[PDB]
This record gives C-alpha cells, structure tokens and sequence, in this order.
RNA sequence: CUCUAACUAUAAAAAUCUCUCUUCUC
RNA sequence: GAAUCUGGUCAAACUUGGUCAUUUAGAGGAACUAAAAGUCGUAACAAGGUUUCCGUAGGUGAACCUGCGGAAGGAUCAUUA
RNA sequence: GGAUAGUGGCCUACCAUGGUUUCAACGGGUAACGGGGAAUAAGGGUUCGAUUCCGGAGAGGGAGCCUGAGAAACGGCUACCACAUCCAAGGAAGGCAGCAGGCGCGCAAAUUACCCAAUCCUAAUUCAGGGAGGUAGUGACAAUAAAUAACGAUACAGGGCCCAUUCGGGUCUUGUAAUUGGAAUGAGUACAAUGUAAAUACCUUAACGAGGAACAACUGGAGGGCAAGUCUGGUGCCAGCAGCCGCGGUAAUUCCAGCUCCAGUAGCGUAUAUUAAAGUUGUUGCAGUUAAAAAGCUCGUAGUUGAACUUUGGGUCUGGUUGUCCGGUCCGACUUUAUGUCGCGCACUGGUUUUCAACCGGAUCUUUCCUUCUGGCUAACCUGUACUCCUUGUGGGUGCAGGCGAACCAGGACUUUUACUUUGAAAAAAUUAGAGUGUUCAAAGCAGGCGAAAGCUCGAAUAUAUUAGCAUGGAAUAAUGGAAUAGGACGUUUGGUUCUAUUUUGUUGGUUUCUAGGACCAUCGUAAUGAUUAAUAGGGACGGUCGGGGGCAUCAGUAUUCAAUUGUCAGAGGUGAAAUUCUUGGAUUUAUUGAAGACUAACUACUGCGAAAGCAUUUGCCAAGGACGUUUUCAUUAAUCAAGAACGAAAGUUAGGGGAUCGAAGAUGAUCAGAUACCGUCGUAGUCUUAACCAUAAACUAUGCCGACUAGGGAUCGGGUGGUGUUUUUCUUAUGACCCACUCGGCACCUUACGAGAAAUCAAAGUCUUUGGGUUCUGGGGGGAGUAUGGUCGCAAGGCUGAAACUUAAAGGAAUUG
C-alpha cells in the first residue's frame, strides 16, 4: 500500500493459489503450451499480453505452474527477450507521450509535473536493470534519444 | 517498509497481551522470530505458537497465557561485549531475579544466562520478562 | 520511531547532530566563541584592579526605593570603564576617588543583581587594604 | 403501531484614570 | 698554504609598491535597552465599541487605516427550518 | 641523473596530466603542545591535561655553519632584524623559556641560603666536578592525624519514684551555679642525646612550663529556600540587606548594634571557571497541535535503513561441573577425655551408570564431511608373516610387505571476502582498582617478620582499560560471490601445445626420446546436470470505470455598466440620520434590444479530484491519475532524504492586449474635540488576460513521511462480489435505479477510556521510566531580532542563510473562581 510515487494506498492484486503444481483439470501439454508461448511471442507481443491471452482464451492458470519456467525465462531460452524490458519500455512509451503532450501546448504545468515523476520512475528501473546488467552500463534515457527507441 | 520484522511481532505480540487475549497472528514469520518464541516458550512467557506456511514466508498464530508483560527489540541490534551483558540486564530487566535478554550468539539465539553459562556473547535481539 | 535515526551506521549524523545542536546552549556558545576573552571587562578573569575616575550613586528599581553607592572605575588591565558596587553600610567614604580599588565579580555570572540596574561588579579591597577589614576597623587605609 | 408545512422585520455618539497588598500553626 | 677572488647555493634582511587580517581613531547617522509621575492620541485584551491575526502594496503626527487573498488562535462546530 | 648515511619530486632534465574532496578535502579559529592521566560519577558521559613520566619543539625572531659518532648546538661560532651594554669615540662584548634575584605585566606565584651526605651522571675515571639533585628558607595550593580541657566533693535543679496522710526523706539517678579540691597534659622554652655532610625540624627526654587553666577560635548566618529569634535598643521605603523571592514609608523576627542560638570548625567566607544536579544536549534519555520548535508541497544524488528463504531433527557411546543417596573420614550436646549415645543430617575424600535431573562439551549414523593429498612415520592393528609368553581362555604379547594418517610433520595444491563475538599475546612506569603489611592510626611507604639472639626468612600481590593492529574458536545475526551464452563441476577418458629438467648416456652445446610436472584445445562419459517465493513491499501490462484533476478550442446564462428606440413625469441615490451626486436638455424607474469585460448563482453537502497551491456553464480534442478487479508479467527494483530540482494563493514588478464590476492611492460629503479612519459618492494603479519575473501567506489538520498492531456505532464517496430481493418495460429477460449482506480504498463523523496528556483534548496526540520499526527537518527562558553584518537569488519589491554586545525573572500554555 505505498504507491511510491503519490499518496495511494491500495492492496488491489492477485492472490497466487497455495498449489504450485498443476491444476487437476488441466489437461494441455507443456510442450503445447510453450509452443504457443513463442508463437505469441513471435506475434509480437510483450510477457505480460501472454499471459493474459493464456489465462483467458485457455486453461493456463499460470506459465510457471504449468511448465515449470516463467514466460519472459521461456522466451530467453529460445532468444525472443526483447532488448529493453517491457516494463522500462512502457515506462519510456508513456515519457514520450506526455513530452509530446508537452512540447504541442507549453502551459499545462500538471503534466509537466507528471512528467517529472515519470522520468524518475524510469532512471530508478534503469537503474535496478542497469545493476543487474540486463542493459549496458553505458545505458541511459535522455530526452532527445527516447522517441527513437519508442518508434 | 516493514524493517525490523520482530519488531512487528513482538509489538503484536505485546498489544495482544495487554488487551487481554490468548492468541496473536504475526504475519511474516521468519527464523527469528521462530526461535524468539521458542525462547519464550522454553522460559514458559509464551503458551503454544503454530506455523502457517504460505509458501509465502508463512505466517504464525501465537497463544498466551497472560503469564508475559512485555515483550520487546531492541532494534539496533548493538555488539554486546561479554562485559557489557550485565549492564543491558540493569537497564532492561525490572530485577536480577528473572527477565531474559535474548540475544543472538554465534551459537544460536539464547537467553543472556543461558549465553553466560556458554561464556559467549554477540549481538542483542531483544528482551522478555 | 523518533526524529534521531537509530541505525547501526548512523554515527557521523548522530553525532554532527549534536555538534549542531550543541550551539543553542548559552554556555557552551559563550565556551566556543570565546566572548569572555573578547567583550567581556575581563577575559576570564575573577578579579581585577582598576582606578576610580568618579563617585557616584544609582537608583534602585521600582519595588526598591534607595540610592546604592556606586564607583566608577577605568580598567588598569586593558582601560575600559565599568561601574562597580561599594558594598557595605559606611564603605563609600573609605574609597577615596583616584585610588587602585580591585573589583571582584557580583555573583550572578555578569548580570546585574538585585535592584541596582547597570552595574556588574564590587569592590572588594581599596589602595591594597580591604573593604571588609576597614568596615569592622581592623585595618585603616594607608593614604598615599 | 404508519408520517416533511409555516414564516419575516433594530446596527447614531461614548476618550482617559495617581498609591497599596499584609503569617498560617493542632 | 693566508689575504684576495670567479660562478653558484642556502638564503637572513633592506627598499618599493600590492594584498589580506586584527586592533585603531573618527565628523556625522540610524538604533536598542533600562529608567516611567513628561507629551499627543487610545491600536490591542469584551462584539476593545470598525472582530482579531497573516502575506503583500499604498497612505499617514503616532499607535494604525485601507485594498486583495487567506486563517479562527471567532463572536457560529447547528437549517433535512 | 645529482644529493643523501640510506628509500623517497628530496632536487634537476625530459615526459604523462595527475592527486584530495559532502565519509567535509582546502581555508579560517584554537586564551591547542600530544599522550600516560585529573576533576566529576548509578549507567552513559562533560570538562580539563602549561607542570613531577614518555615523546616533540625552542633558546629574542630569523637564516648559515665548523668540530664529532651524534648539533643546524645557541652557558658553540657567522650575518641581518629587534633590543641592548663598556668606551679613552678607535674599538670590544651580548643572550635566564638553568638555579637564585631584579624590572615590567597582571587577581595571580619563593631565599643572590648549605652541600655533594642520598639518587645518579660525566671524565683519563673511587678520590675531581655536577644550582642534575638533595637540605634548609618562605609557603593556609592542596592532603593526613588531631589540643583549646578532664574528674571529684558542695549549693540551684530535673526525671525512675516507697506510697501518694499535703508532706516527704531524694529513698535511685541527670543536669545548673563568678561556688570549691586534688590530678593529667601538651603549646611553648631547654640541659642533653638522637637526627643531619654540618645544622634546623621531627622521635625521646632533664629542669621549668594551666586557673578567668587571659595558654581567651574563628568564619558566616538566625523570613523562606536552609539549622537557628516574630528578644532589646537605633534608623524610619533613608542608611543599607538581599545569590532568588523579598525587608526598609514610627512596634523591621531581613538594615546598624547588644543578648541568645545555629552551621563548619583551624578553618570559613566570597569571584570567576567547571562538573553532578541538567531527562535544560537527551546513544542509553528530551520535546515539535496550541508553551520554542514539522521546510508550502512533491521529485531526487550522497547518507541512513531495507521482506522471507536455503540441516532441523533425532539414537548411542563418552569427558568434565553441579546437586543428588550414602561409603571412609569423622566434628558439634558430656562438662579435666572419648566412644555406646543426641545428628549438624558428613565440617575432609569416593561409589559418583542409584533411576536421577541438568550445564557445558567430544565422537559417531543419516543421500549428513571436518580442505584434501603428497611423501614422511607409520603413531595405531582392518595387516599375517615366524609364532604364542601364560589356565584349554582374543586378558596378553616379541613382529615384519600390504595397510587408519587428524596421533602428528612439511611440504606443492586450492583457498569467497568481510562485519561480529570468545580466548591469548600486547597496551612503559607513576596514577585508578586491589592483596599483604600496627608508618603509634591515617595520608602514605614497600616494606618488614622471626630466632635462643647463635642468622633464618615471606614479600614488593593482581585487574582494567573498552578504539587501531596480530593470533585464535564460533558461524546465529548483517552484507558480498558462484552454474544461464554454461567459457559450469569431476573422471582411467581418448587426442594435441609452449615447455621444464631431477636424474640418466663423464662434462659442455643442441636433436629428440623416456619419466614426471601447470595450461592453453577438442572430443568422450559419469550427474537428480544448473535459475528459492512472487511479500495483504514495489514497478508494469490489461478491464470497466470515477473525478468541480490539467491544457487548448468552442457554448450558454442572467446579472452589471453603458448605448439605441419608446413610455410617462418630480423627484431619484444613500444612510443611524444626513449631506456630496443625477435630474422638466426630463433623470429614477418602463418595455424591447445592442456593446464590452468579468464570472459561473440556485444544484453546493461534516460530498469529489489533485503533490501542495487550487479546481464548479456546455461540447470536442489532448495526454495524465487515484481506487477496485486480475490463477497476468519483473523479482527487491524499496522507505526517508544534505546537494540539486518542478509547481507554488493573494499582493507586487516589466512589457503588449483589453478596460464591465469592485476598488490601494487620491477627490470630496458626513461623525468627532480632532478623523487626510470606520458610514457615502466618484475614482487612477490593480482586479481579467499573453510572454518574463516574484517564491512569500494563520501556504493550518498550527499534527513530516513509510510500516505494523490496538474498540465499539452508524452512515458517505469510487470500485468489486453475492442475492431465488423491489420497482422498473422492450412481450420476458440485459442493463440502469434502488433494497439487503460483504470487501477494498478516501474525505469524514458519534460514543468511550480500558490508553496518552499540564490540561483543552486525541481512535491517534495510543502501543514512552514496562523508555529502541526506518528515516528527514526543527527548538533549548523572554527581549534585542529574523535586526546588523557577510554571502547568495531578484530589475525592483524582497526572498534564503543569519549572531553578538546588552538587558531581563520571568515571558508563555491549559484550565478554575471571581
Ligand atoms: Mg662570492
Ligand atoms: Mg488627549
Ligand atoms: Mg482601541
Ligand atoms: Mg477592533
Ligand atoms: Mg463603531
Ligand atoms: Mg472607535
Ligand atoms: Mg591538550
Ligand atoms: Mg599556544
Ligand atoms: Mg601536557
Ligand atoms: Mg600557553
Ligand atoms: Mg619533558
Ligand atoms: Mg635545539
Ligand atoms: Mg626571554
Ligand atoms: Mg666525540
Ligand atoms: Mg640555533
Ligand atoms: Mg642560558
Ligand atoms: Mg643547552
Ligand atoms: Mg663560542
Ligand atoms: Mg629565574
Ligand atoms: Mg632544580
Ligand atoms: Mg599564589
Ligand atoms: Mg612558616
Ligand atoms: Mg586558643
Ligand atoms: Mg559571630
Ligand atoms: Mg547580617
Ligand atoms: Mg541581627
Ligand atoms: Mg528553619
Ligand atoms: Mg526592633
Ligand atoms: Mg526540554
Ligand atoms: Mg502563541
Ligand atoms: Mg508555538
Ligand atoms: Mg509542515
Ligand atoms: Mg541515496
Ligand atoms: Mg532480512
Ligand atoms: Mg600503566
Ligand atoms: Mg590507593
Ligand atoms: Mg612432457
Ligand atoms: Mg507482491
Ligand atoms: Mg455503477
Ligand atoms: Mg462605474
Ligand atoms: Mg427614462
Ligand atoms: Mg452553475
Ligand atoms: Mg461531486
Ligand atoms: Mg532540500
Ligand atoms: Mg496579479
Ligand atoms: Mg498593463
Ligand atoms: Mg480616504
Ligand atoms: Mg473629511
Ligand atoms: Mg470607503
Ligand atoms: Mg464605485
Ligand atoms: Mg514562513
Ligand atoms: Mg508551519
Ligand atoms: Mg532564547
Ligand atoms: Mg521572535
Ligand atoms: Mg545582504
Ligand atoms: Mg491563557
């Protein structure tokens, strides 16, 4: 209930089941599920949409679960991790948008603000992926560069 | 930021105690706060605790007896000399009769008597009495 | 828990913390600055000589209705001029003006005491004899 | 054991004040 | 092998200005205290007789007045009358 | 390279451009020599340390140097500067921060003394020398012990009394009296002798040496704090006392005295400084709603702090230490003795498997490792070779090849690294602590004790220093590191490579071998082949929402003020009451309209959004956001934050635009004693905006943020779940709107104390003397003062930072009665 960012204080989340294994419905094959795990990759899509997609239009509950990896490890052992981390990518995407915002009207001084606390929510996560060395540790946002990894 | 997790427990615990009642739930439960309790058990402060697991830290439901008074950490868990047990003992036990600074040892976490009697000494973890 | 953080390495600001703090006091600010050496009539000093430039007497405050019987004497140790206090009944007469007198603190730690506003210090021996033992007659001024 | 109705509507001017304070122990 | 003497070298110190620091006077100016039996008002404490106070700006013998935003430390914790 | 005794930018030559710093560098101050230590003392600490010991530096300030092993020496020289001395005016000679002593300075500190006796030191060396040093002189710096009377016999008395005829003997004692006696003794003098180098002085001691034992004890105080007077006289708000409160104005328990008493006592009083008191520096251990004190809010580097998880169990054997039950040993009641006896329930020493119970270890079995080998050395018997000393008995052996290495060496080999903690070596003596010891006791000192007196002796103990370093045992707590591209770990694998070189073929030079020794490289297999959870921590994706969040652009509303047309006709404004002002050129009102600018009524609430300011007509666009739902994704990415930054009401400042209302200044008309104030009418700047500044508000919840827990009751906003619920109507249903129950989050609210507060009060201002979840900022009586100065920002206004001198005994908070 932090919200590291503002003055919220909400719990809403996901309650992970106490079985780690397999759920006894489920009768899919892992093989068949980490197929279509890359196919959805391969379409360009981010972890996250993946396992939404898998959790709506089928019975995984969960890739871990079901496989014994998770979705972003899966893709990095058949190399479809993409190169910047979806969240620090949204993260950028979102910047982008807002400087946009930004730069086409000057006196809207609450998104400026916004603005501000966006661009230090992503050199905090730049920081923790840089740490870890996931991105190069030349790595770094700048304003001028942003839009070119965003297009 | 939870911190200090014993502290949390032993402020529930001590919250728990003085409304009255016979059972607390600390949530997060690590080692420390496992074997604080099996201290005070062994001492007879403390009735009977039970893990949860969770697979998530687990969590514990404790049960009193209204024999405690007061549990507590201290929370900078300060080097203690050997020389210097006898002197946290004055500030923090209400007599040299009874009362038990827990502290945590190279040999395990144990009462100060019980650390005295191994003739080791380490770091402080808290008091009971 | 409390303003002061608590962690094991928190020394240096524990301790800068108090450094800062420590300059509230008025004591301790007096100790550091060193004032006594620079403002005070005397730099740290108990005592000090003086020569009486004239005689005078000051008003007491409203509850006090008197005259105290006053001196003013210049500082032989670095030449400023303080009033000071002649302290018993029949004492004034004893000092003669343009004489060494040695002042001596009031007791309230530079302050003005009692009723007699503006004066700091009083007078405990005159021309090298004492105040006390001229009061009671068991010495007389050598008058030189 | 069932229930939301009645009501108004006054502002002129007015400053200042020399004492003195006194013990509770069967 | 003495005086003397060539070039250095360590360099005290002198002259000349420059600079800073501490003392040091100094016409005059603006103050602050204490002393409360001076003078002109009576701002504040009550609805202080214009409610009070804050920020800012102007004005004026003086406290203070006014304007614009606040605040109750307000004189209302209250209109489904 | 030079120089150095020698390393070294120590210096030179040529290169490189580097080194320190928010973990405070550099600079400034120190009325700073560092330390061992001193004062103070519950514990933590605060202050001091010029000086008896160890180091360093200096000889007036500076430089330079000879001699030597050692000097940048100064009771050694050279020169300059400062200060000086004799002078026959040519010259010569100076160094007390050595012992004395003097001048000066200042509140502040000693005699031109004796001597090498003692400690030692120097020298050619016993002998000489030593103001080092010791002895004395002065010395109330501090420190120890301690005189100023003690005892009778009498008169004035008081209590336990034999009872109580009033008594009263005083039967039994304890004081008060200039009565009265006999003792004892020094403080002083002083034959001596001891003492000492010689002398004082002390220890001893002749002879003197106490009656008012004048051989005479003071210093402060007698209202409170604070023990002791409301006794006498004097002065009368004077004189003066009083650290603070206060006394003194004609009856002073406070001033000046006399009397009595109190406190300490050869000491006591003052002044400054300092420590405890001070939980008023708060790490232990302070406070911030209003008493001083939460930055206006948010982000953020450093700093501080940071979720849980990686062997826990068991069984045996076995070693010390305990309390066990008693053995032997025996001692207290039995007294000049004991045992038999009464047992303290054994005063010394064991069985301590008597079960017991621990309190510590040690080895052992877990798929349970503790670094392992490589030779020693095999210490030891799983060795079996020759065999059995002795009862046919594995009790017991002489012993040689395998073969037990933690029983130990000495070598290659790898060592995750710490923080932490136990033990030890080290932390000079003096000091502190502390053992022994009749200096006559003590401060002290390290002495002394015991013989028969005929040389025999125990000492000169210990501990602590909490930091840094070294060794050592432990592995909880806290941190870091492994294997994710396998470039991972092992092996008799099987291949190749630079080599390296013992011996070996004499030795030397190479060529390859062989043997053995590291890897660089493939390939071959062994293996359970290798990735902790996904915090009721966080970020992110998604879903329908929700909101007076923000920007731009549009839309409307009546109102206000003007303007046009029209209508009539003496008044209309305004006020407590009036006046100023506008009006038959027809104002005030009356109808349509038109222009401008502002603003968004009623809906509007103990309701919503936002980081705080703040945000309220409609619609579109732009992006953003909280909350909820989520069997979605990453896995500590986090909390608070010096430095730095973004916004920041109103007012104000530059310009450009507008210009309705209201209105600082101003103009007046009133009220008044005055009124250039409040009431009134006009009225510039401003209010409204586009750029650029400003950064302050009672920027208030006067309550920092994150996190956990603690108590009952309803409602309200946003979301989500369920109802066999109700109206809805589109025949039924789906929505929506309600109703009931629950949950998450938010602004809030009522009751209560069982908690907290000085209370008013707070569900946080609780979980705080039973004091420690993380973290930032601020305050140390009031005033001076948020002033001056110095920075820094600003065009200016002013903002940020921000004292002291001095003055003061209160200022202040909450509440109670008037
Ligand atoms: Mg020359
Ligand atoms: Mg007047
Ligand atoms: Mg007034
Ligand atoms: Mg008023
Ligand atoms: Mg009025
Ligand atoms: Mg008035
Ligand atoms: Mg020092
Ligand atoms: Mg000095
Ligand atoms: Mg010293
Ligand atoms: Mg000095
Ligand atoms: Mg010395
Ligand atoms: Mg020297
Ligand atoms: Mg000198
Ligand atoms: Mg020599
Ligand atoms: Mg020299
Ligand atoms: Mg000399
Ligand atoms: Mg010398
Ligand atoms: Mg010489
Ligand atoms: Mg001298
Ligand atoms: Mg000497
Ligand atoms: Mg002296
Ligand atoms: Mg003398
Ligand atoms: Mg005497
Ligand atoms: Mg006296
Ligand atoms: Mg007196
Ligand atoms: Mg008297
Ligand atoms: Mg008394
Ligand atoms: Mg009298
Ligand atoms: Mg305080
Ligand atoms: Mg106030
Ligand atoms: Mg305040
Ligand atoms: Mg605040
Ligand atoms: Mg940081
Ligand atoms: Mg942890
Ligand atoms: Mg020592
Ligand atoms: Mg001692
Ligand atoms: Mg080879
Ligand atoms: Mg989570
Ligand atoms: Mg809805
Ligand atoms: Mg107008
Ligand atoms: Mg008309
Ligand atoms: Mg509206
Ligand atoms: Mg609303
Ligand atoms: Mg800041
Ligand atoms: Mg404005
Ligand atoms: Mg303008
Ligand atoms: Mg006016
Ligand atoms: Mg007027
Ligand atoms: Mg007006
Ligand atoms: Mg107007
Ligand atoms: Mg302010
Ligand atoms: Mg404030
Ligand atoms: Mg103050
Ligand atoms: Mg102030
Ligand atoms: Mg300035
Ligand atoms: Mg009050």
């Amino acid at each position: 209930m932090g919200r590291m960012h503002s003055k919220g204080k909400g719990m809403s989340s996901s309650a992970i089941p106490y079985s780690r294994n397999a759920p006894a419905w489920f009768k899919g094959s892992s093989d068949g599920v980490v197929e279509q795990i890359i196919k959805y990759a391969r379409k360009g899509l981010t972890p996250s949409q993946i396992g939404v997609l898998l959790r709506d239009a089928h019975g995984v509950t969960q890739a871990k679960v079901i496989t014994g990896n998770k979705i972003l490890r899966i893709l990095k052992s058949n190399g479809l991790a993409p190169e910047i981390p979806e969240d620090l990518y949204f993260l950028i995407k979102k910047a982008v948008s807002v400087r946009k915002h930004l730069e086409r009207n000057r006196k809207d001084k609450d998104a400026k603000f916004r603005l501000i606390l966006i661009e230090s929510r992503i050199h905090r996560l730049a920081r923790y992926y840089r740490t870890v060395s996931v991105l190069p540790p030349n790595w770094k946002y700048e304003s001028a560069t942003a839009s070119a990894l965003v297009n | 930021t939870r911190t200090s997790v014993l502290a949390d427990a032993l402020n529930a615990i001590n919250n728990a105690e003085k409304t009255g009642k016979r059972q607390v739930l600390i949530r997060p439960s690590s080692k420390v706060i496992i074997k604080f309790l099996q201290v005070m058990q062994k001492h007879g402060y403390i009735g009977e605790f039970e893990y949860i697991d969770d697979h998530r830290s687990g969590k514990i439901v404790v049960q009193l007896n209204g024999r405690l008074n007061k549990c507590g950490v201290i929370s900078p868990r300060f080097n203690v000399k050997i020389a210097d047990v006898e002197k946290w003992t004055a500030n923090l036990l209400p007599a040299r009769q009874f009362g038990y600074v827990i502290l945590t040892t190279s040999a395990g976490i144990m009462d100060h008597e019980e650390a005295h009697r191994k003739h080791v000494s380490g770091k402080i973890l808290g008091f009971v009495y | 828990g409390k303003g002061k953080p608590r962690g094991l390495n928190s020394a240096r600001k524990l301790r800068v913390h108090r450094r800062n703090n420590r300059w509230a006091e008025t004591t301790y600010k007096k100790r550091l600055l060193g004032t006594a050496f620079k403002s005070s009539p005397f730099g740290g000093s108990s005592h000090a000589k003086g020569i009486v430039l004239e005689k005078i007497g000051i008003e007491s405050k409203q509850p006090n209705s008197a005259i105290r019987k006053c001196v003013r004497v210049q500082l032989i140790k670095n030449g400023k001029k303080v009033t000071a206090f002649v302290p018993n009944d029949g004492c004034l007469n004893f000092v003669d003006e343009n004489d060494e007198v040695l002042l001596a603190g009031f007791g309230r730690k530079g302050k003005a005491k009692g009723d007699i506003p503006g004066v700091r210090f009083k007078v405990v021996k005159v021309s090298g004899v004492s105040l006390l033992a001229l009061w009671k007659e068991k010495k007389e001024k050598p008058r030189s």
